């Protein structure tokens, strides 16, 4: 039944179109959901525009006008200029009259703001098209008719403030260059007149709701007007004193101060020095006495939340920030602004305490801001001691868990920064706040821990004498909190804690080996404690302190008859026992990275070997058995040896890189051999089971191992420096191990990890095995590109390792595409450009790289019969399948790499890169211009996608286009500028000139 | 801090 | 001298709490969906001994399994998982009216999965 | 006692995805684009009563737009919905506020970068400050993690209800109640239940 707005063959019953609306706006359920659809059926049908006169007449539902502005909105914005003249002049003419209308009634002008916005808006849309062209009047007319009612002339500080915001705030997305800049011109022109009304009705005006819409406009206009209308007019004096009383004005007036405070401005004048200061002064004075003092306990009034406080309190952040970090300087030398500065401040300092991450990062930023320059700037640190003080107690009390991680380094870099300005005060607090934990006042869980991530955050920034002073004490007092505490809660927050400090200064740790020894075996003490965290805890602290104090693990110390690494290991097992397999791996690695520090060859592979020991035994065991009857490997308990094993040699491997080589070499061909059986047993389970086998716990299990394995071996080539063991040890077993196996085996059963691996194979070898690189294309790229050709969204790990294993080809190993059969080649450029065509951004990326790669190998090889074959079969497929990405809204996040590779493609051509011609003997003249060819195929394949541009306007973007095919931010303008003309009727051809 | 070795949760 | 100064389950035991995921069978769509994720409580009424299952989503708490561990229940195991039970549920009120659902239960390793069926079914038998 | 939210944002944010997962618990993997709007109810508890929000999950897709600033008349807030690994979709958050703010003046508007649970993250959190200058809270949240999923309607609540200190509370618990021509009815929907396979194995939970 509302279906009956949809026949337009009858006329509108206005009755049934509100019924629909308000079922939509005001019913539920399936009359909405059918209301919506109807309501969207009719709003999208292209004729709808012709019946808003009608409804803006004759309805009632302030819905439903707004709906025919809709209407009328995509009308003017995207068909305007191809309407008889006599409808363009007929729409403006009732959209100004029915805005008149609406203002008068002061019974309108209330309760229908939402409608009356809609208007000006619509209205400033025809402005875009018609002014001031076609209305020079508009502006003086709209000041005439202000001064002869409060209603209209609110509402002419409306439809300024969306104007000003179309032509400087949004125009350039939306416009062309030309376009923008006409605009921008045009209202530039006329803004004396503009800015005259603007500071009358703020002088003089009573009526607060037009002064609000006033100064609204005034926000939108500091973004672009010149500086003098801001320093030669009175217009700082009224909004940093009589607007800064209001409430209502408050919020607007202070947005447009903090705009001011980043206007142009010359930086040699006295005089516009003393306005900056006399505003900020203001401003200040209006705050203390009518809004708080600086005492006033911001934290409590931003956590009441009444009214608009906390928009308020957020505001005031801004501005204070904004000013001072631009400002600051002219408070700091007169004695008499000296109380400013410093009560400005200390606002700061009250915002600061406010429980709100976001505002406290917009504050952290520009204490940031501060201390770097006190840190620097001679003279000035002292004038803010008892500022930096108070920051000190602010940061260390709010501090956040390291790894939030950027909050964190931003609170670490400042308290580093006050703590190299007065390192006294600094400890003075942190002991003090010490002692507040051990008494118990400020004792908490959250308390204790935001202490030490302070006191840790400080390492490096105090003297070595004073760093050993001040650990010293701060282990001590820790260690007394502990034994003062019970329960594993409350000892394990505290010993944690402890560790946590320890590991943050290994300048101390190095210089006091006895303490360090005590220190590691007391986290293998733990390494055993069940209580839950405390065993990941000394894991993370082992390999922390590790990274950092390698050298006086693998050096033997005075006292000590071996180096510690030997002490490490021969107690590996009984250290470990307790713990996860993840936190065991954690624990062999950071034996590597010891291991590794040992420079002497002999000995390293022996601590490796002995590191090994448990790993290499229960590996060899299983190998015998194994190999034995490959049952076992349906042993889940086995299954997961296996893989426990392979993670630990990965884990060492990660430290130990080249390093590692030997250890590879005791398991590099039994592993393999396990891949190997291991792939059979998959296949054979997915063959007596079905795809569904993929699923299972078990396959799962020898997926894993298979996985390890490409782990490690990609771990070990990626950082080996020995590569001619790479290309005569490693690679053929292990191509002869998994390529066969990856082609040969169902889709649902392939391991993207394969093409990982050989992309690493063939980063760092591919120069030298080109016959690998073939053999690895043969095996997986036609399989590998039938999973991934029928959607978007299929295998999606095979299809992002898939184009980066292309890319890496294309950049290494390029012969390797001249061998492909044509067909196969042909294969390789549809694959190309099918990634263009992803939104997923890794493929989207990738795939525009390897053209762009792909071109340039085309153009290296010179004057030869493939390269000519190939832009014969392949330049036009590339200019108008990157021209499609460009042009169908669906792939904006590639628009610089699209541009990038059509200026390459359009370079060719008009550099002569390209020696046959582009045509067909038949179709061209013979000795046409491959020039005027691509020209010529560009108008046609434009005119044929987008028929409704005229064939100058074609003419015009590809006369601009390939003239600036040099210059890629121009190119990139014109293009942009083609999008926009794409989505309207009637562009101006001459837009394209805009550059020249 | 060989105290250090006394550091026990419990 | 005197001077004048300025759920729905309390009933109920807690006899067995774990972690889990719960999800629920779209037959129409051959494919399990989320239902929640949080405390899986079995919960025995003082008043009459029966146990339920109760088990409210993170942070909204909001409720996405309550219904008694019937003694027909059983708990089977999934294709994909050594670590989940599969069962089918006659009258879960969880989202109003009740209503019958083939439920999934997930949890963080094979241990918590298999105690669970310990206290699973012996809950069962409390329930007669 | 309810209100009118509308969601906003590119296509491909995840809006959609995010309340399905407030309404239903489930986490849809497919991208199925909205077409104009979707509106749902979304109740929560509160200690101080019940609220109920009135979603207007809309499209981000141009071509999919519907009636796009009609559907924001009378909203009393909103969430805008960006995605932390595409700069596009932050760079369109200003034009998503604009023409939002233009139908509704003085709303408390959240501000959401989805899916932060992605690894390869490119909208880094310093970028992230286009809701200083216009009031808007700002949340890191993920729809598949469930990280902060909740923060973005308790910040509302608060607001809308005007009481800072609202918090979420568990819904009362009733006690739940107690034929054989339908044996083998649950068993064959059992037996297809268990052959298929529950998704993301390697989570967690
Ligand atoms: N990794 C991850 N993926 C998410 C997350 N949220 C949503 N997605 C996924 O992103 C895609 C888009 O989800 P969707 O809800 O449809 O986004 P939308 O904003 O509603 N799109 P539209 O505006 O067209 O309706 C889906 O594939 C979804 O699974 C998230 O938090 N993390
Ligand atoms: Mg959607």
């Amino acid at each position: 039944s509302m279906e009956g707005i949809l026949d337009f063959s009858n006329d509108l019953d206005i009755a049934l179109l509100d019924q629909v609306v308000s079922t939509f706006y005001q019913g539920s359920g399936v009359q909405q959901k059918q209301a919506q659809e109807i309501l969207t059926k009719f709003q999208d049908n292209p004729d709808a525009w012709q019946k808003a006169d009608q409804i803006l007449q004759f309805s009632t539902n302030p819905q439903s006008k707004f709906i025919a502005l809709s209407i009328l909105d995509k009308l003017i914005t995207r068909k305007w200029k191809l309407l008889p003249n006599d409808h363009r002049i007929g729409i403006r003419n009732f959209v100004v009259g029915m805005i008149i209308s609406m203002c008068q009634d002061d019974e309108v002008f209330k309760t229908q703001k939402n409608l009356i916005n809609k208007s000006d808006l619509t209205l400033v849309q025809i402005l875009k098209q018609e002014w001031p062209q076609n209305w020079p009047e508009f502006i003086p007319e709209l000041i005439g008719s202000s001064s002869s009612s409060v209603n209209v002339c609110e509402n002419n500080m409306i439809v300024l403030k969306l104007l000003s915001e179309e032509v400087f705030d949004f125009s350039a997305e939306q416009m062309t260059q030309a376009k923008a800049l006409h605009l921008k011109n045009s209202m530039s022109k006329e803004f004396e007149q503009i800015f005259k009304l603007c500071f009358q009705v703020l002088e003089q005006g009573s009526s607060s709701s037009l002064i609000v819409a006033t100064l609204e406009s005034l926000l939108r206009y500091l973004h672009w007007i010149p500086y003098r209308y801001i320093y030669e007019t009175n217009i700082l004096e009224l909004l940093s004193t009589k607007f800064m009383t209001s409430p209502d004005t408050r919020a607007i007036t202070l947005k447009c101060l903090t705009e001011v405070s980043n206007l142009k401005i010359p930086q040699d004048n006295d005089l516009i020095k003393r306005q900056t200061v006399l505003f900020f002064q203001n401003t200040l004075q209006q705050i203390a006495t009518s809004v708080m003092p600086v005492t006033a306990d911001l934290k409590a009034t931003y956590a009441n939340a009444n009214g608009n406080d906390q928009s308020f309190l957020q505001d005031l952040a801004m501005f204070l920030t904004t000013y001072l970090a631009r400002n600051r300087a002219l408070l700091e030398s007169d004695e008499s602004l000296r109380e400013l500065l410093l009560n400005a401040h200390q606002y700061l300092i009250q915002l600061s305490k406010i429980e709100e991450r976001e505002l406290f990062k917009t504050t952290l930023d520009y204490w940031h801001n501060l201390v770097a320059d006190l840190f620097y700037e001679p003279l000035k640190k002292h004038i803010y001691e008892e500022i930096c003080s108070q920051l000190r107690l602010v940061i260390i009390e709010n501090m956040v868990r390291p790894e939030t991680i950027q909050l964190y380094k931003s609170e670490r870099e400042v308290l580093v920064y006050l703590t190299h300005l007065n390192v006294i005060d600094t400890e003075e607090i942190m002991i003090s706040k010490l002692a507040r934990q051990i008494d118990g006042s400020e004792w908490s869980w959250h308390n204790i821990n935001t202490l030490s991530w302070a006191i840790g955050s400080i390492s490096g920034t105090m003297s070595e004498d004073t760093e050993k002073r001040f650990v010293v004490t701060v282990i001590k007092d820790l260690l007394g909190l502990c034994e003062q505490k019970r329960g594993k809660d409350n000892k394990a927050v505290v010993a944690s804690d402890i560790m946590y400090v320890v590991g943050q200064y290994p300048r101390f740790l190095k210089a006091h080996w006895n303490f360090l020894r005590t220190v590691i075996l007391k986290l293998f003490e733990f390494m055993h404690e069940t209580h839950e965290g405390v065993q990941d805890m000394a894991c993370d602290t082992f390999i922390k302190i590790v990274q950092k104090c390698k050298y006086h693990f693998v050096i033997q110390q005075p006292r000590e008859s071996e180096p510690f690494i030997q002490t490490i290991i021969r107690d590996i097992q009984k250290t470990t026992a307790d713990l996860q397999p993840q936190q065991v791996h954690t624990f062999y690695k950071a034996c590597g990275i010891i291991i590794s520090e040992e420079r002497s060859v002999a000995e390293r592979n022996r601590l490796l070997s002995d590191l090994m020991q448990l790993p290499n035994m229960a590996w060899d065991t299983i190998v015998e058995q194994s190999t034995a009857n490959p049952t076992l490997l349906l042993d889940s308990e086995t299954v997961k040896i296996i893989a426990n094993i392979i993670k630990t040699n990965v884990a060492v491997c990660t430290s130990m890189g080249a390093d590692f080589y030997p250890q590879l070499g005791h398991i590099y061909y039994n592993m393999l051999q396990l891949y190997r059986a291991v792939s059979s047993m998959i296949s054979a389970q997915v063959a007596a089971e079905g795809l569904i086998a993929t699923k299972t716990p078990k396959v799962r299990g020898l997926r894993t191992i298979k996985k390890e394995i490409l782990k490690l071996v990609e771990t070990y080539i990626s950082k080996a420096r020995n590569l001619d063991d790479v290309v005569k040890v490693l690679v053929e077993p292990l191509l002869n191990a998994v390529l066969e196996d990856y082609m040969n085996n169902v889709p649902d059963a392939r391991d993207a990890e394969v093409l990982n691996c050989m992309t690493t194979v063939v980063e760092k070898v591919g120069h030298m095995i080109p016959q690998g690189v073939i053999l690895i294309l043969q095996s997986v790229f036609e399989c590998t590109l039938d999973m991934i050709n029928k959607d978007f969204t299929e295998y999606p790990e095979h299809r992002v390792e898939f184009y980066k294993l292309l890319k890496v080809i294309n950049e290494k190993s390029f012969a390797a595409f001249l061998e492909l059969p044509p067909a196969a080649f042909k294969l390789f450029v549809d694959a190309i450009c099918w990634a263009f065509k992803h939104n997923n951004r890794d493929v989207e990326v990738n795939g525009l790289q390897i053209a762009l790669d792909l071109v340039k190998n085309i153009e290296r090889m010179g004057n030869v019969p493939f390269a000519n074959e190939f832009h014969k079969n392949y330049f036009f497929i590339f200019v108008s399948e990157t021209f499609f990405v460009l042009t169908d809204s669906d792939h904006k996040s590639g628009f610089s790499k699209q541009a990038l590779l059509l200026m390459k493609l359009i370079s060719l051509v008009y550099d002569n890169k390209i020696s046959v011609p582009l045509y067909q003997e038949a179709e061209v003249p013979q000795g046409t211009s491959n020039q005027v060819y691509l020209s010529q195929y560009l108008a046609n394949m434009l005119s044929n996608a987008f028929p409704h541009l005229t064939s100058e306007q074609i003419a015009s973007f590809l006369s601009a286009l390939t003239k600036q095919c040099k210059d890629l931010v121009v190119f990139k303008g014109t293009l942009r500028d083609f999008l926009v003309q794409i989505k309207e009727v009637g562009g101006d051809p001459t837009d394209y000139l805009f550059a020249e | 801090l060989r105290a250090l070795e006394r550091l026990q949760i419990d | 001298i005197h001077f004048e100064p300025v759920t729905m389950e309390e009933d109920e035991e807690v006899l067995y709490k774990v972690r889990a995921k719960l999800f629920r069978f779209d037959a129409d769509a051959k494919e399990w969906k989320e239902r929640g994720t949080g405390d899986c409580k079995f919960l025995k009424n003082k008043k009459t001994n029966k146990v339920r299952i109760l088990m409210r989503r993170d942070k909204t708490l909001k409720i996405c399994a309550n219904h008694i561990i019937a003694p027909e229940y059983t708990l089977k195991p999934n294709v994909g998982s050594d670590r989940s039970w599969v069962y089918a549920c006659t009258a879960d009120i969880a989202e109003g009216e009740a209503e019958a659902f083939t439920f999934a239960i997930r949890f963080g390793s094979k241990e918590n999965a298999d105690k669970f069926k310990e206290e699973f079914e012996k809950a069962q038998e409390i329930n007669k | 006692v309810q209100f009118k939210l509308v969601l906003v944002g590119d296509g491909g944010t995840g809006k959609t995805t995010f309340v399905k997962r407030h309404l239903t618990g489930e986490f849809e993997k497919k991208y199925v684009a909205t077409l104009g709007v979707e509106v749902h109810p979304l109740v929560f508890h509160t200690n101080r009563g019940p609220i109920k929000f009135n979603v207007w999950d809309t499209a981000g897709q141009e071509k999919f737009g519907g009636l796009r600033d009609g559907y924001y008349i009378q909203a009393q807030c909103a969430i805008i919905m960006f995605d932390v690994t595409s700069r596009v979709t932050y760079k369109n958050v200003p034009n998503w506020h604009r023409d939002l703010v233009r139908v509704c003046e003085n709303i408390p508007i959240v501000l959401c970068g989805n899916k932060v649970d992605i690894k390869d993250r490119k909208v880094k959190a310093k970028s992230i400050v286009f809701h200083r200058k216009k009031n808007l809270q700002y949340y890191d949240i993920s729809a598949k993690s469930n990280y902060n999923f909740e923060k973005p309607f308790l910040w509302l609540a608060r607001k809308l209800i005007g009481d800072p200190n609202l918090e979420f509370v568990a819904m009362p618990a009733l006690a739940p109640p107690e034929d054989p021509a339908l044996a083998a009815q649950y068993e064959h929907d059992l037996e297809v239940a268990q052959t298929t396979a529950l998704p993301d194995e390697d989570d967690d939970l």
